[PDB]
Protein backbone atom coordinates (compact mmCIF):
# COMPACT_ATOMS: atom_id res chain seq x y z
CA UNK A 1 0.00 0.00 0.00
CA UNK A 2 2.68 2.13 -1.60
CA UNK A 3 6.09 1.55 -1.27
CA UNK A 4 7.02 4.45 -3.35
CA UNK A 5 5.57 6.73 -0.86
CA UNK A 6 7.30 4.80 1.41
CA UNK A 7 10.73 5.48 0.01
CA UNK A 8 10.01 9.17 -0.52
CA UNK A 9 9.70 9.04 3.39
CA UNK A 10 12.16 6.98 4.42
CA UNK A 11 14.75 6.40 1.43
CA UNK A 12 13.92 2.89 1.30
CA UNK A 13 13.86 1.73 -2.18
CA UNK A 14 10.34 -0.44 -2.60
CA UNK A 15 12.32 -3.38 -4.13
CA UNK A 16 14.25 -3.76 -0.08
CA UNK A 17 10.24 -4.99 1.05
CA UNK A 18 10.33 -8.18 -1.64
CA UNK A 19 10.62 -11.29 0.55
CA UNK A 20 11.86 -14.86 -0.15
CA UNK A 21 14.15 -13.16 -3.17
CA UNK A 22 14.73 -29.72 -6.54
CA UNK A 23 16.58 -27.60 -8.57
CA UNK A 24 20.27 -28.81 -8.25
CA UNK A 25 21.33 -32.36 -10.20
CA UNK A 26 21.02 -30.36 -12.99
CA UNK A 27 23.71 -28.19 -11.91
CA UNK A 28 25.88 -30.88 -11.14
CA UNK A 29 25.21 -32.03 -14.77
CA UNK A 30 26.18 -28.69 -16.25
CA UNK A 31 29.59 -29.10 -14.06
CA UNK A 32 30.66 -31.96 -15.58
CA UNK A 33 30.12 -30.98 -19.19
CA UNK A 34 31.62 -27.30 -18.16
CA UNK A 35 35.30 -27.05 -20.40
CA UNK A 36 38.29 -26.20 -18.23
CA UNK A 37 38.13 -22.25 -17.75
CA UNK A 38 40.02 -20.79 -20.56
CA UNK A 39 40.84 -16.88 -20.64
CA UNK A 40 42.94 -14.34 -22.34
CA UNK A 41 43.80 -11.10 -22.00
CA UNK A 42 43.24 -8.76 -24.73
CA UNK A 43 42.44 -5.11 -25.78
CA UNK A 44 39.42 -5.68 -27.45
CA UNK A 45 39.74 -2.11 -29.22
CA UNK A 46 43.20 -2.88 -31.19
CA UNK A 47 42.11 -6.89 -30.76
CA UNK A 48 40.84 -8.50 -34.55
CA UNK A 49 37.93 -11.23 -32.48
CA UNK A 50 38.03 -12.87 -35.28
CA UNK A 51 40.73 -14.65 -34.00
CA UNK A 52 38.29 -15.81 -31.34
CA UNK A 53 37.38 -19.38 -32.71
CA UNK A 54 35.21 -21.87 -32.94
CA UNK A 55 31.98 -19.47 -33.55
CA UNK A 56 29.91 -19.42 -29.74
CA UNK A 57 26.97 -20.70 -28.44
CA UNK A 58 26.11 -17.50 -26.20
CA UNK A 59 28.23 -14.12 -25.32
CA UNK A 60 28.32 -12.12 -22.56
CA UNK A 61 29.17 -8.81 -23.23
CA UNK A 62 29.87 -6.61 -20.52
CA UNK A 63 31.77 -3.14 -21.83
CA UNK A 64 32.64 -0.71 -19.09
CA UNK A 65 29.88 2.15 -19.47
CA UNK A 66 31.21 5.08 -18.19
CA UNK A 67 27.93 5.52 -15.83
CA UNK A 68 29.30 2.75 -13.67
CA UNK A 69 32.41 4.91 -12.24
CA UNK A 70 30.41 7.83 -9.99
CA UNK A 71 39.57 3.00 -20.27
CA UNK A 72 35.61 3.24 -20.73
CA UNK A 73 33.74 1.98 -23.73
CA UNK A 74 31.39 4.64 -24.95
CA UNK A 75 28.19 3.31 -27.35
CA UNK A 76 29.92 4.02 -30.32
CA UNK A 77 33.00 2.07 -29.66
CA UNK A 78 30.32 -0.78 -28.69
CA UNK A 79 28.30 -0.78 -31.63
CA UNK A 80 31.44 -0.93 -33.98
CA UNK A 81 32.30 -4.25 -32.43
CA UNK A 82 31.84 -6.96 -34.67
CA UNK A 83 29.81 -9.08 -32.94
CA UNK A 84 28.21 -10.89 -35.81
CA UNK A 85 31.81 -12.27 -36.83
CA UNK A 86 32.38 -14.74 -33.96
CA UNK A 87 28.79 -15.79 -33.17
CA UNK A 88 27.58 -19.04 -34.47
CA UNK A 89 24.41 -19.02 -36.65
CA UNK A 90 22.35 -20.37 -34.05
CA UNK A 91 23.67 -18.77 -31.33
CA UNK A 92 22.86 -16.02 -27.98
CA UNK A 93 24.04 -13.04 -26.69
CA UNK A 94 23.26 -11.26 -23.06
CA UNK A 95 24.68 -7.56 -23.22
CA UNK A 96 24.53 -5.74 -19.68
CA UNK A 97 23.45 -2.51 -21.05
CA UNK A 98 23.18 -0.07 -17.87
CA UNK A 99 20.47 1.80 -16.94
CA UNK A 100 20.56 4.83 -19.40
CA UNK A 101 20.94 5.42 -23.39
CA UNK A 102 22.14 2.15 -23.41
CA UNK A 103 18.55 0.67 -22.97
CA UNK A 104 18.29 1.85 -26.30
CA UNK A 105 21.61 1.82 -28.10
CA UNK A 106 21.67 -1.60 -27.15
CA UNK A 107 18.94 -2.49 -28.88
CA UNK A 108 20.62 -0.87 -31.84
CA UNK A 109 23.47 -3.47 -31.31
CA UNK A 110 21.79 -6.69 -30.86
CA UNK A 111 19.78 -5.79 -34.23
CA UNK A 112 23.27 -5.07 -35.69
CA UNK A 113 24.91 -7.96 -35.40
CA UNK A 114 21.67 -10.31 -35.94
CA UNK A 115 19.92 -10.57 -33.38
CA UNK A 116 16.03 -10.17 -32.00
CA UNK A 117 15.82 -9.37 -28.26
CA UNK A 118 13.70 -12.43 -26.19
CA UNK A 119 14.24 -11.42 -22.91
CA UNK A 120 14.91 -7.68 -20.77
CA UNK A 121 16.55 -9.08 -17.36
CA UNK A 122 16.60 -6.47 -14.56
CA UNK A 123 18.93 -6.48 -11.55
CA UNK A 124 17.05 -4.87 -8.88
CA UNK A 125 19.44 -3.12 -6.39
CA UNK A 126 17.93 -2.99 -2.83
CA UNK A 127 19.41 -0.59 0.07
CA UNK A 128 18.70 -2.40 2.68
CA UNK A 129 22.08 -1.18 4.21
CA UNK A 130 22.29 2.14 3.14
CA UNK A 131 18.60 3.91 3.08
CA UNK A 132 22.25 11.54 -10.95
CA UNK A 133 21.52 11.56 -14.58
CA UNK A 134 20.92 15.13 -15.61
CA UNK A 135 18.05 13.39 -18.23
CA UNK A 136 17.19 11.25 -15.51
CA UNK A 137 13.09 11.82 -14.05
CA UNK A 138 13.61 8.99 -11.22
CA UNK A 139 16.17 7.83 -8.98
CA UNK A 140 17.62 4.81 -10.99
CA UNK A 141 18.16 1.64 -9.17
CA UNK A 142 18.58 -1.23 -11.66
CA UNK A 143 20.41 -2.39 -14.19
CA UNK A 144 19.43 -4.20 -18.18
CA UNK A 145 20.99 -7.20 -19.42
CA UNK A 146 19.20 -7.61 -22.41
CA UNK A 147 19.07 -11.46 -24.33
CA UNK A 148 19.00 -11.88 -28.01
CA UNK A 149 18.97 -14.62 -30.21
CA UNK A 150 19.77 -15.11 -33.78
CA UNK A 151 18.92 -18.14 -35.80
CA UNK A 152 16.38 -20.92 -35.47
CA UNK A 153 12.24 -22.16 -13.50
CA UNK A 154 14.46 -18.71 -14.00
CA UNK A 155 12.60 -15.79 -13.76
CA UNK A 156 13.93 -12.23 -15.46
CA UNK A 157 15.05 -10.32 -12.09
CA UNK A 158 17.93 -10.43 -10.33
CA UNK A 159 17.61 -9.08 -6.87
CA UNK A 160 20.46 -8.04 -4.68
CA UNK A 161 22.27 -5.35 -2.79
CA UNK A 162 23.83 -2.08 -4.24
CA UNK A 163 27.37 -2.73 -4.43
CA UNK A 164 29.81 -0.47 -2.96
CA UNK A 165 31.10 2.49 -4.80
CA UNK A 166 33.78 1.58 -7.25
CA UNK A 167 32.37 -2.18 -7.66
CA UNK A 168 31.62 -2.29 -11.50
CA UNK A 169 30.82 -6.31 -10.56
CA UNK A 170 27.29 -7.82 -12.14
CA UNK A 171 25.54 -10.47 -9.97
CA UNK A 172 27.08 -13.81 -10.68
CA UNK A 173 23.47 -14.93 -10.62
CA UNK A 174 23.27 -13.71 -14.57
CA UNK A 175 25.89 -17.24 -15.20
CA UNK A 176 23.41 -19.37 -13.18
CA UNK A 177 20.48 -18.04 -15.46
CA UNK A 178 22.29 -18.37 -18.97
CA UNK A 179 24.09 -21.81 -17.97
CA UNK A 180 20.82 -23.19 -17.12
CA UNK A 181 19.37 -22.23 -20.32
CA UNK A 182 21.36 -25.09 -21.69
CA UNK A 183 22.17 -23.48 -25.05
CA UNK A 184 25.63 -24.84 -25.74
CA UNK A 185 29.21 -25.20 -24.10
CA UNK A 186 30.89 -22.26 -26.44
CA UNK A 187 30.43 -20.05 -24.36
CA UNK A 188 32.32 -16.58 -24.60
CA UNK A 189 32.43 -13.82 -21.98
CA UNK A 190 34.29 -10.31 -23.62
CA UNK A 191 35.11 -7.62 -20.95
CA UNK A 192 35.73 -10.49 -18.09
CA UNK A 193 38.02 -10.00 -15.74
CA UNK A 194 40.28 -12.12 -13.24
CA UNK A 195 37.22 -12.04 -10.98
CA UNK A 196 34.91 -13.81 -13.28
CA UNK A 197 36.39 -16.22 -14.78
CA UNK A 198 34.23 -19.70 -14.39
CA UNK A 199 34.21 -23.29 -15.67
CA UNK A 200 32.89 -23.35 -19.01
CA UNK A 201 33.41 -20.18 -19.97
CA UNK A 202 35.83 -18.68 -22.04
CA UNK A 203 37.03 -15.01 -20.75
CA UNK A 204 38.51 -12.14 -22.87
CA UNK A 205 39.44 -8.80 -21.67
CA UNK A 206 41.77 -6.28 -21.28
CA UNK A 207 42.60 -6.14 -17.44
CA UNK A 208 43.65 -10.28 -17.15
CA UNK A 209 46.83 -10.47 -15.67
CA UNK A 210 47.33 -14.19 -17.27
CA UNK A 211 45.97 -16.05 -20.59
CA UNK A 212 45.86 -19.86 -21.17
CA UNK A 213 43.69 -19.34 -24.53
CA UNK A 214 45.13 -21.27 -27.72
CA UNK A 215 42.66 -21.63 -29.93
CA UNK A 216 43.09 -25.55 -31.30
CA UNK A 217 43.24 -26.35 -27.44
CA UNK A 218 39.74 -24.72 -26.89
CA UNK A 219 38.21 -26.41 -30.53
CA UNK A 220 39.27 -29.52 -29.50
CA UNK A 221 36.79 -29.29 -26.81
CA UNK A 222 33.80 -29.28 -29.02
CA UNK A 223 35.38 -31.91 -31.35
CA UNK A 224 32.71 -34.69 -32.30
CA UNK A 225 31.12 -36.86 -30.45
CA UNK A 226 30.51 -33.11 -28.43
CA UNK A 227 29.95 -30.85 -31.61
CA UNK A 228 26.41 -30.54 -30.55
CA UNK A 229 25.97 -31.00 -26.07
CA UNK A 230 23.65 -28.39 -24.64
CA UNK A 231 25.71 -28.63 -21.86
CA UNK A 232 22.95 -29.81 -19.20
CA UNK A 233 23.71 -33.87 -20.50
CA UNK A 234 25.94 -36.61 -19.30
CA UNK A 235 29.28 -36.64 -21.32
CA UNK A 236 29.87 -38.71 -23.83
CA UNK A 237 31.35 -41.99 -23.01
CA UNK A 238 35.10 -43.10 -24.37
CA UNK A 239 37.47 -45.56 -24.70
CA UNK B 1 -9.70 21.49 -13.17
CA UNK B 2 -9.03 19.00 -10.41
CA UNK B 3 -11.75 16.90 -10.26
CA UNK B 4 -11.76 13.73 -12.82
CA UNK B 5 -12.85 13.88 -16.28
CA UNK B 6 -13.11 11.19 -18.72
CA UNK B 7 -14.18 10.92 -22.70
CA UNK B 8 -16.16 7.54 -23.85
CA UNK B 9 -14.50 7.53 -27.70
CA UNK B 10 -12.24 5.86 -30.19
CA UNK B 11 -9.27 6.96 -29.56
CA UNK B 12 -8.06 6.27 -33.40
CA UNK B 13 -10.75 8.83 -34.01
CA UNK B 14 -11.17 11.67 -31.55
CA UNK B 15 -9.57 15.15 -32.37
CA UNK B 16 -7.85 15.54 -29.42
CA UNK B 17 -6.48 18.59 -30.16
CA UNK B 18 -9.70 19.96 -28.58
CA UNK B 19 -8.30 18.72 -25.31
CA UNK B 20 -5.19 21.16 -24.86
CA UNK B 21 -2.13 20.89 -23.87
CA UNK B 22 -0.77 18.27 -20.90
CA UNK B 23 2.65 17.85 -18.61
CA UNK B 24 2.20 14.53 -18.55
CA UNK B 25 0.58 12.00 -20.91
CA UNK B 26 0.16 8.27 -19.89
CA UNK B 27 -1.27 5.19 -22.04
CA UNK B 28 -1.44 1.55 -21.59
CA UNK B 29 -2.48 0.72 -25.52
CA UNK B 30 -3.50 -2.57 -26.72
CA UNK B 31 -0.45 -3.20 -28.57
CA UNK B 32 -0.99 -6.21 -31.39
CA UNK B 33 1.53 -8.49 -29.83
CA UNK B 34 -9.28 -5.67 -29.30
CA UNK B 35 -5.86 -4.23 -30.89
CA UNK B 36 -4.55 -1.25 -32.41
CA UNK B 37 -1.93 -2.42 -35.67
CA UNK B 38 1.26 -1.50 -35.59
CA UNK B 39 -0.03 1.77 -38.15
CA UNK B 40 -2.47 2.85 -36.10
CA UNK B 41 -0.31 2.98 -33.17
CA UNK B 42 2.12 5.22 -34.86
CA UNK B 43 -0.65 7.15 -36.41
CA UNK B 44 -2.23 8.53 -32.95
CA UNK B 45 -2.23 12.08 -33.18
CA UNK B 46 0.45 11.93 -29.95
CA UNK B 47 2.64 14.91 -30.74
CA UNK B 48 -0.30 18.00 -30.45
CA UNK B 49 -0.95 17.05 -26.52
CA UNK B 50 2.13 18.36 -25.03
CA UNK B 51 4.86 21.11 -25.54
CA UNK B 52 6.92 20.55 -22.32
CA UNK B 53 6.72 17.48 -20.80
CA UNK B 54 6.76 13.89 -19.67
CA UNK B 55 5.21 10.39 -21.58
CA UNK B 56 4.80 7.18 -19.74
CA UNK B 57 4.11 4.39 -22.43
CA UNK B 58 3.65 0.72 -20.66
CA UNK B 59 5.23 -1.60 -22.74
CA UNK B 60 5.41 -5.88 -23.28
CA UNK B 61 7.03 -8.33 -25.58
CA UNK B 62 7.65 -6.68 -29.23
CA UNK B 63 6.21 -3.10 -27.81
CA UNK B 64 9.62 -3.14 -26.30
CA UNK B 65 10.80 -1.91 -29.24
CA UNK B 66 7.61 -0.88 -30.80
CA UNK B 67 6.36 1.46 -28.50
CA UNK B 68 10.37 3.15 -28.44
CA UNK B 69 9.68 3.56 -32.36
CA UNK B 70 6.13 5.55 -31.65
CA UNK B 71 8.26 7.22 -28.95
CA UNK B 72 10.78 8.38 -31.15
CA UNK B 73 8.36 9.02 -33.67
CA UNK B 74 6.16 11.15 -31.89
CA UNK B 75 8.70 13.47 -30.69
CA UNK B 76 10.25 12.18 -27.58
CA UNK B 77 13.07 10.74 -26.13
CA UNK B 78 13.47 7.64 -23.46
CA UNK B 79 15.48 9.15 -20.42
CA UNK B 80 13.94 6.28 -18.09
CA UNK B 81 12.21 2.94 -17.94
CA UNK B 82 10.15 2.05 -14.98
CA UNK B 83 9.67 -1.44 -13.55
CA UNK B 84 6.58 -2.79 -11.94
CA UNK B 85 7.45 -5.89 -10.07
CA UNK B 86 4.73 -7.75 -9.71
CA UNK B 87 3.72 -9.32 -6.03
CA UNK B 88 1.22 -10.60 -4.04
CA UNK B 89 -0.67 -9.76 -0.94
CA UNK B 90 2.54 -11.54 1.35
CA UNK B 91 4.97 -9.05 -1.17
CA UNK B 92 6.29 -12.62 -3.12
CA UNK B 93 6.75 -11.68 -7.06
CA UNK B 94 4.20 -13.80 -9.12
CA UNK B 95 6.48 -16.20 -10.06
CA UNK B 96 9.27 -17.92 -23.58
CA UNK B 97 13.05 -18.85 -22.33
CA UNK B 98 12.52 -17.30 -18.52
CA UNK B 99 9.08 -16.60 -16.03
CA UNK B 100 8.22 -12.84 -15.96
CA UNK B 101 7.83 -11.02 -12.72
CA UNK B 102 7.54 -7.71 -14.09
CA UNK B 103 6.20 -4.83 -16.29
CA UNK B 104 7.95 -2.02 -18.57
CA UNK B 105 6.75 1.44 -18.28
CA UNK B 106 8.55 3.56 -21.01
CA UNK B 107 9.44 7.10 -19.95
CA UNK B 108 9.79 10.30 -22.38
CA UNK B 109 10.36 13.67 -22.53
CA UNK B 110 9.60 16.48 -25.01
CA UNK B 111 10.85 19.57 -24.95
CA UNK B 112 12.25 20.82 -22.06
CA UNK B 113 10.03 20.50 -18.84
CA UNK B 114 10.30 23.15 -16.45
CA UNK B 115 9.55 22.83 -12.63
CA UNK B 116 8.94 19.62 -12.55
CA UNK B 117 10.67 17.18 -9.12
CA UNK B 118 12.61 14.72 -10.81
CA UNK B 119 14.33 12.42 -8.63
CA UNK B 120 12.02 12.20 -5.73
CA UNK B 121 10.74 8.52 -6.83
CA UNK B 122 12.85 5.43 -7.81
CA UNK B 123 11.88 3.80 -10.99
CA UNK B 124 10.83 0.37 -9.46
CA UNK B 125 7.70 -0.25 -8.65
CA UNK B 126 6.74 -3.22 -5.78
CA UNK B 127 2.59 -3.39 -5.63
CA UNK B 128 0.15 -5.88 -5.74
CA UNK B 129 -1.36 -7.69 -8.54
CA UNK B 130 -5.33 -6.79 -8.34
CA UNK B 131 -7.16 -7.37 -11.50
CA UNK B 132 -6.24 -8.96 -14.83
CA UNK B 133 -4.82 -5.82 -17.39
CA UNK B 134 -4.45 -3.36 -14.31
CA UNK B 135 -1.43 -1.12 -13.99
CA UNK B 136 -0.88 -0.41 -10.15
CA UNK B 137 -2.19 2.72 -8.60
CA UNK B 138 1.10 4.12 -7.44
CA UNK B 139 2.28 5.06 -10.59
CA UNK B 140 -0.30 8.39 -10.00
CA UNK B 141 1.55 9.34 -6.87
CA UNK B 142 4.24 9.06 -8.92
CA UNK B 143 3.38 11.22 -11.54
CA UNK B 144 1.29 13.49 -9.07
CA UNK B 145 4.49 14.11 -6.89
CA UNK B 146 6.85 14.48 -10.26
CA UNK B 147 4.41 16.86 -11.29
CA UNK B 148 1.90 18.41 -8.80
CA UNK B 149 -1.38 20.32 -10.04
CA UNK B 150 -0.93 20.34 -13.89
CA UNK B 151 -2.94 18.65 -16.37
CA UNK B 152 -2.43 14.88 -17.14
CA UNK B 153 -4.16 12.58 -19.81
CA UNK B 154 -4.81 8.66 -19.85
CA UNK B 155 -5.08 6.94 -22.94
CA UNK B 156 -7.09 3.47 -23.01
CA UNK B 157 -7.82 4.24 -19.15
CA UNK B 158 -10.78 2.10 -17.78
CA UNK B 159 -13.49 3.17 -14.86
CA UNK B 160 -10.98 2.34 -12.60
CA UNK B 161 -8.55 4.57 -13.95
CA UNK B 162 -10.47 8.47 -13.72
CA UNK B 163 -8.58 10.58 -10.97
CA UNK B 164 -7.95 14.11 -10.40
CA UNK B 165 -6.31 16.89 -12.52
CA UNK B 166 -6.59 13.63 -15.44
CA UNK B 167 -8.73 13.72 -18.24
CA UNK B 168 -9.33 9.78 -19.27
CA UNK B 169 -9.40 8.56 -22.60
CA UNK B 170 -10.70 4.65 -23.59
CA UNK B 171 -13.68 3.20 -25.03
CA UNK B 172 -15.14 1.34 -22.18
CA UNK B 173 -15.47 4.81 -19.96
CA UNK B 174 -19.52 5.35 -19.30
CA UNK B 175 -20.05 8.38 -21.32
CA UNK B 176 -18.75 11.64 -21.61
CA UNK B 177 -17.61 13.53 -18.28
CA UNK B 178 -16.08 17.21 -18.96
CA UNK B 179 -16.12 19.97 -16.56
CA UNK B 180 -12.46 22.05 -17.84
CA UNK B 181 -14.70 24.97 -19.10
CA UNK B 182 -12.27 25.39 -21.63
CA UNK B 183 -12.64 21.81 -22.90
CA UNK B 184 -16.40 22.06 -22.57
CA UNK B 185 -16.67 24.94 -24.29
CA UNK B 186 -13.98 23.33 -27.71
CA UNK B 187 -16.09 20.03 -27.24
CA UNK B 188 -19.11 21.44 -28.14
CA UNK B 189 -17.69 23.19 -31.29
CA UNK B 190 -16.09 20.00 -32.25
CA UNK B 191 -19.10 17.96 -31.33
CA UNK B 192 -22.08 20.02 -31.42
CA UNK B 193 -24.74 16.86 -31.69
CA UNK B 194 -21.81 14.87 -29.55
CA UNK B 195 -20.38 12.44 -31.76
CA UNK B 196 -17.38 11.01 -32.44
CA UNK B 197 -17.22 9.24 -35.76
CA UNK B 198 -14.29 9.19 -38.89
N1 LIG C 1 -9.55 2.19 -30.40
C1 LIG C 1 -9.76 2.28 -28.99
N2 LIG C 1 -10.17 3.45 -28.44
C2 LIG C 1 -10.37 3.58 -27.12
N3 LIG C 1 -10.16 2.52 -26.29
C3 LIG C 1 -9.75 1.35 -26.81
C4 LIG C 1 -9.55 1.19 -28.20
N4 LIG C 1 -9.10 -0.19 -28.42
C5 LIG C 1 -9.08 -0.81 -27.23
N5 LIG C 1 -9.47 0.12 -26.32
C6 LIG C 1 -9.56 -0.09 -24.92
O1 LIG C 1 -8.18 0.07 -24.30
C7 LIG C 1 -8.24 -0.84 -23.10
C8 LIG C 1 -7.24 -1.91 -23.27
O2 LIG C 1 -7.27 -2.58 -24.24
N6 LIG C 1 -6.23 -2.12 -22.19
C9 LIG C 1 -5.22 -3.20 -22.28
C10 LIG C 1 -3.97 -2.76 -23.01
C11 LIG C 1 -2.88 -3.89 -22.88
N7 LIG C 1 -2.61 -4.27 -21.49
C12 LIG C 1 -3.81 -4.73 -20.87
C13 LIG C 1 -4.85 -3.59 -20.86
C14 LIG C 1 -9.56 -1.50 -23.11
O3 LIG C 1 -10.43 -0.69 -22.27
C15 LIG C 1 -9.98 -1.44 -24.52
O4 LIG C 1 -11.42 -1.52 -24.69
Amino acid sequence: NDYCQHFVDTGHRPQNFIRDVLIRLKDELIAKSNTPPMYLQADIEAFDIRELTPKFDVILLEPPLEEYYRKCWTWDDIMKLEIDEIAAPRSFIFLWCGSGEGLDLGRVCLRKWGYRRCEDICWIKTNKNNPLDPKAVFQRTKEHCLMGIKGTVDIDLIITEEPEIGNIEKPVEIFHIIEHFCLGRRRLHLFGRDSTIRPGWLTVGPTLTNSNYNAETYASYFSAPNSYLTGCTEEIERL
Amino acid sequence: LFPPQWICCDIRYLDVSILGKFAVVMADPPWDIGTLTDDEMRRLNIPVLQDDGFLFLWVTGRAMELGRECLNLWGYERVDEIIWVKTNQLQRIIRHWLNHGKEHCLVGVKGNPQGFNQGLDCDVIVAEVRSTSHKPDEIYGMIERLSPGTRKIELFGRPHNVQPNWITLGNQLDGIHLLDPDVVARFKQRYPDGIISK
